[PDB]
RNA sequence: UUAAUUGGAUUCAACGCCGGGAACCUCACCGGGGGCGACGGCAGGAUGAAGGCCAGGCUGAAGGUCUUGCCGGACGCGCCGAG
RNA sequence: AUGCCCCGAAACCCCCGGGCUACACGCGCGCUACAAUGGGCGGGACAAUGGGUGCCGACCCCGAAAGGGGGAGGUAAUCCCCUAAACCCGCCCUCAGUUCGGAUCGCGGGCUGCAACUCGCCCGCGUGAAGCUGGAAUCCCUAGUACCCGCGCGUCAUCAUCGCGC
RNA sequence: GCGGGGUGGAGCAGCCUGGUAGCUCGUCGGGCUCAUAACCCGAAGAUCGUCGGUUCAAAUCCGGCCCCCGCUACCA
């Protein structure tokens, strides 16, 4: 219970593992996506990690394609989301892949109450406005 | 036991179906201007 | 940015104490000489002042001393929010 | 509360109302990137303006710019008024 | 459609990602219940308005279910949507927070889409919250009308607790 | 002489005749109204100064005590 296992198969054990082979072990939504062929965008961004795997491109990888699903490939390295307004940095980790890449960048900051104000109750509506 | 490690791992990670079962708020998407109120009313004056 | 009533010119911030009557308000800034606040008559009609209202005014060079006249008044996503910039300290407000 | 949580309507006669069940568009809102001056005159222009591309950087992605040099064959927001 | 005043390399025109779906809280209109004037399981009965060529799909075959692979006939009183539900008979439950009530959550399978995390809809197993008839107040209805039960168009690539009709 | 008040933000009930801590001005919410005051309704708020006895069982019977006290004056 140290080692990952995801269907019974180890990391280097799935990483040469193939794609067509590989969606039989994802839920629905993700072999679905796995079938339909990746988008432009996702061909794009996918021959910038191999490069950046094998020894090149020593560069950080932005994107906007929150919807890439990750994948045996990209454990290890750290990329960045656009969560609307900058890039935030998301360490992959094992026990990610199948989840969605934009799963991990939140996009509302988290919020915090003040106090109720002129008209938040039939008390302080008319009396205000004269 | 094995609900609560299936939550546990999604609080890792830090997704973002983690976080709201952190803070106990919905999970599944519906709205909250309206319902969910699990909490106690709020005056202003009289 | 924000676009809030700032002292520009030579405006003054008034926070009132007692409304003696028919327009006076006896202002209390951190300047210290009693001020008597007056009003024009463009906002007589649409607005509502009363205590506990930061709100500018503009004072007159004669005697430096009861002087004062609302341009504008603020609304209360104004009065507390211009103390994080610390531009107005509220201690002038409760001594 | 927020980077933005776009606006109009407040008794009858405002609140499943704007045919408003918004993933892109609709979109008017916050972050970023790029294009647009019929027409009269000005610096300039066949010793070649406006104007376009294989490949590579910057970039979220892009001949959008720059590296590189190829092409096209008359006009000209680099300047003023107008539209 | 339109007068006046501001923008005029921008407040004009396109493209990618976010928001309108944020949540201590007050309110308007509705849907499901608090059970016997009922819940479940197996059988038996009877409609009307409307719509279809970017579309409606009979019939056959795979699947437990959502759905999938073929595919006649239809530019319409011809073919299709389209053997409705409340109702009846037979057996289990017997007044209990229950065989009432199904919110909230975990895992797995699918459809539309250029793209389902923020934020779509549908299926199977599991977990099983408040709720035991509602204070002062207030609304709609005079006959095939009120109440009770289902259906069809609109919006629509998918999604109806809505609007307008039966 | 020594004894009393010991209790919601408060004001006092409320004993002996023991089992709702009780009514009123206040506090926040909702009604009524074109809207405000008055009027109707709902919840929140001390849980009896405290140990102890009685008592099946206590503001409710009382004592010990902690606090506030309290009706009262040089006594040649
Ligand atoms: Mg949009
Ligand atoms: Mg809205
Ligand atoms: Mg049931
Ligand atoms: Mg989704
Ligand atoms: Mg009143």
């Amino acid at each position: 219970r140290k080692e990952f296992r995801y269907r019974g198969y180890t990391l280097e054990q799935l990483m040469n593992m193939s794609l067509e082979e590989l969606a039989k072990l994802l839920p629905a939504r993700q072999r679905r996506s796995l079938k339909r062929g990746l988008t432009p965008e996702q061909k794009k961004l996918l021959r910038k990690i191999r490069l950046a795997k094998k020894g090149k491109y020593n560069k950080p990888i932005r994107t906007h394609c929150r919807d890439m699903i990750v994948l045996p490939e990209m454990v290890g390295l750290t990329i960045y989301v656009h969560n609307g307004k900058e890039f935030v940095p998301v360490e992959i980790k094992p026990e990610m892949i199948g989840h969605y890449l934009g799963e991990f960048a939140p996009t509302r900051k988290r919020v915090q109450h003040g106090a109720p104000g002129i008209g938040a109750t039939r008390s302080s509506m008319f009396v205000a406005v004269k | 036991m094995a609900i609560r490690e299936d939550i546990m791992r999604l609080r890792r990670i830090r997704a973002y179906r983690g976080i709201r079962h952190e803070l106990g708020l919905p999970v599944r998407g519906q709205r909250t201007r309206s319902n969910f109120r699990r909490g106690q009313t709020v005056g202003v004056s009289r | 940015v924000i676009r809030v009533p700032l002292p520009e010119g030579n405006q003054l911030f008034g926070v009132v104490e007692q409304a003696l009557g028919a327009g006076w308000m006896d202002v209390r800034c951190e300047d210290g000489k009693i001020r008597r606040c007056r009003i024009p008559g463009k906002l007589r009609r649409r607005v509502w002042i009363r205590v506990g209202d930061l709100v500018i005014v503009q004072p007159w060079p004669v005697q430096s001393d009861k002087r004062g006249d609302i341009v504008y008044r603020y609304t209360q996503t104004q009065v507390d929010w211009l103390l994080r910039k610390g531009k107005i300290t509220q201690e002038f407000l409760t001594g």
